[PDB]
């Protein structure tokens, strides 16, 4: 995760 | 992206290229892996 601007965690 | 049939819908134009990677059929890891380089190629291209 390096250029990810908007970040959404906990993708299941 | 949608324009013409429509008005506009607030897309921030790297997201335009991110969708337009389909009109060639490629990933969005073209741009965002190569952000400033692709930007500068666009800039150098216009300057030339």
């Amino acid at each position: 995760c390096d250029v990810v601007i908007g970040i959404i965690n906990n993708t299941v | 992206w949608t324009f013409g049939a429509g008005a506009a819908l607030q897309i921030p134009f790297a997201m335009q290229m991110a969708y337009r990677f389909n009109g060639i059929g490629v990933t969005q890891n073209v741009l965002y892996e190569n952000q400033k380089q692709i930007a500068n190629q666009f800039n150098k291209a216009i300057s030339q």
